[PDB]
């Protein structure tokens, strides 16, 4: 009569992580400094899109300008 | 689980954010830098139109006014 039975316990692995806590932290801080540097160009590029609208108007009004004292010019020389 | 799963999701899910920020900081860039691009472009072909022009305009007065 040595017929023996078992009962069982049972143990869970550690979750995944203790490798997301140092370089999760870094990977943080970088993504923070990289959002601050585009919000920085995208200042600075609205600023350059502004001037170079206002560049266009005095160059269109040059052109004007040269192009009507020439023909004048022109016409009074003949 | 304690501070491993609260950790975990907490900053995934920071992380996923953030960068779904810069995607959409980077789209816009590249669309006003496009538009940047070809404004500028558009100045380049008046400024040779204005520079050939006056080249030949004070050429042809000089010499027509020297010779009267």
């Amino acid at each position: 009569d040595m017929r023996n039975e078992l009962e069982e316990m049972q143990r869970r692995a550690d979750q995944l992580a203790d490798e997301s806590l140092e370089s999760t932290r870094r990977m943080l801080q970088l993504v923070e400094e990289s959002k601050d540097a585009g919000i920085r160009t995208l200042v600075m590029l609205d600023e350059q899109g502004e001037q170079l609208e206002r560049i266009e108007e005095g160059m269109d009004q040059i052109n004007k300008d040269m192009k009507e004292a020439e023909k004048n010019l022109t016409d009074l020389g003949k | 689980a304690l501070s491993e799963i609260e950790t975990r999701h907490s900053e995934i899910i920071k992380l996923e954010n953030s960068i779904r920020e810069l995607h959409d900081m980077f789209m816009d860039m590249a669309m006003l830098v496009e538009s940047q691009g070809e404004m500028i472009d558009r100045i380049e072909y008046n400024v040779e139109h204005a520079v050939d022009y006056v080249e030949r305009a004070v050429s042809d007065t000089k010499k027509a006014v020297k010779y009267q």
